[PDB]
RNA sequence: GGAGGAAUACCGAUGGCGAAGGCAGCCUUCUGGCAUAAUACUGACACUGAGGCUCGAAAGCGUGGGUAGCAAACAGGAUUAGAUACCCUGGUAGUCCACGCCGUAAACGAUGUCUACUAGUCGUUGGGUCCGGACUUAGUGACGCAGCUAACGCAAUAAGUAGACCGCCUGGGGAGUACGGCCGCAAGGUUAAAACUCAAAUGAAUUGACGGGGGCCCGCACAAGCGGUGGAGCAUGUUGUUUAA
């Protein structure tokens, strides 16, 4: 998640590009999973429910 | 009222000065329907201040003082996630005028002078020169927003 | 010292911004508690912005004209700190995220029930 | 800059393997199954299974090591009327390794194993054969006929039509409890009653109601303002008391 900003460029647009890069790399979800431990059975059940939702979509 | 917005009633401008704001101010001073008393009190106070300041246009002086008095930003409470915190928001144009008029009336209520007209004239003078309880109240309203200024 | 690297330890509870040289030495640091914001007021982007401004000034006395940001942690004020640097006028060569991503190295705390 | 333990993000997918329980970084050694390919072979060697034995999550136990994170127990901080809890700051056993016990889980597909038969459709994993598609195989899911079911629903991975064998059930409690065997170091597991007690205990589904479940919407319901009750005196009604009432 490294972003390079060109010379004489607004700060806000670079900030927005950095946010897009972080979203593309999916950094936040890793930290969200890390913050709290989750039971493996709960993980498996959630994965199955997500799979069913994806199938309906 | 979770219902359509409706046009506000058209106010009747005052005769002597022919100004909307003056009658709107007289409305708040009016109590128990004594518009005749409010007219006299307001005219007396305005005449006293105008004589003291040797200004030809009391209506213009009143417009300047009211514009100074009105607060730009007022804090409004908001509920998010079962929590209550202050939120600074820009005040509505008409609400600024209404707030200033109400605050001036309230302070004129507690001014020392024996007669209401003299209390009101003193409060207008203090408001014009940025002193007194009305200016303190406006400063407090601004201060509450300035203290946190962490929302919106 | 004519080049600077900024480290931001942002976190939901609190955000810390510090200014360091290229070699890896921290000239000065700023914190929200020093500003005095507490609790919910402390954990807000503006509380991050003000401390970022203070740290930027502190670095200005040292004399670094160019600084590059290194954000760490999923704070809500990480954007506001970079906005604060931009408003101060520090020029940023690049924006990078150095958040640690541990690959199930250590067990996380038990889930909280409310 | 080191030292030490555990786990193996992304890949990752109602994906894959295993009889179940279960099994995730990477290379090596040994190792059991399954899938398919055309030949060559034995020629009923088959299915099921009382006892019996093998394995069998997590926790727990014994000896010996290791001990980062987390964390029963324990300490202190909070809300609370109290909080031997939920939140919190720490935190020992345990979880990690070697060798043995324990043999229990909502050990579930709440669905014993093995056969033959019974419309179709789109998926997806491992092979095969054909000209990116069509065809066929053993698993892997989502819909949907006949058929079955109290209804949910099942529906070639049957809960449909038949067959072989095994296990289990006979109202709800008392109770998977007591006694006696058997096992275990222990915790306790396994087999498994009776006295007594009540007319119920239940399953599916329907109509309502309710939720500190959701979606939308309305009323001076709140918001924003105006001025009142609650404080004084008095009029009025009512309890209360006193009265013959």
């Amino acid at each position: 998640p490294a972003v390079k900003v060109k010379e004489n460029e607004p700060v806000d647009i670079a900030i927005r590009r950095f946010k897009r890069a972080c979203e593309k790399a999916g950094v936040l979800s890793d930290v969200r999973k890390r913050e709290f431990y989750e039971k493996p059975t709960q993980v498996r059940k959630r994965k199955k429910a997500a799979a069913v939702k994806r199938y309906k979509k | 009222p979770r219902r359509r917005v409706v046009a506000t009633r058209e106010i009747l401008p005052d005769p002597k000065f022919g100004s909307q704001t003056i009658a709107k101010f007289i409305n708040h001073v009016m109590s128990h329907g004594k518009k005749s008393t409010a007219e006299r009190i307001v005219y007396g106070a305005l005449e006293t201040v105008a004589q003291k300041r040797n200004i030809e246009d009391p209506v213009a002086f009143f417009e300047d003082v009211l514009e100074n008095v009105r607060p730009m930003v007022e804090v409004k409470a908001r509920r998010v996630g079962g929590a209550t915190y202050q939120v600074p928001m820009e005040v509505r144009p008409s609400r600024r005028t209404a707030l200033a008029m109400r605050w001036l009336a309230e302070a004129a209520a507690k001014r020392s002078e024996k007669s209401m007209a003299l209390r009101l004239a003193g409060e207008l003078s203090d408001a014009s020169e940025g002193k007194g309880n009305a200016m303190k109240k406006r400063d407090e309203v601004h201060r509450m927003a300035d203290a946190n200024k962490a929302f919106s | 010292v004519s080049e600077g690297i900024a480290h931001i330890h942002a976190s939901f509870n609190n955000t810390i911004v510090t200014i360091t040289d290229r070699q890896g030495n921290a000239l000065a640091w700023a914190t929200s508690g020093g500003q005095g914001f507490r609790g919910s007021r402390k954990s807000t982007p503006f509380a991050a912005q003000v401390a970022a401004e203070v740290a930027g000034k502190a670095a200005q006395e040292y004399g670094v004209k160019n600084i590059d940001v290194l954000v760490k942690g999923p704070g809500p004020g990480r954007e506001s700190a970079v906005r604060a640097l931009g408003a101060l006028g520090y020029k940023v060569n690049s924006i990078s995220d150095v958040t640690p991503i541990p690959h199930n190295g250590c067990r996380a705390p038990k889930k909280r029930r409310v």
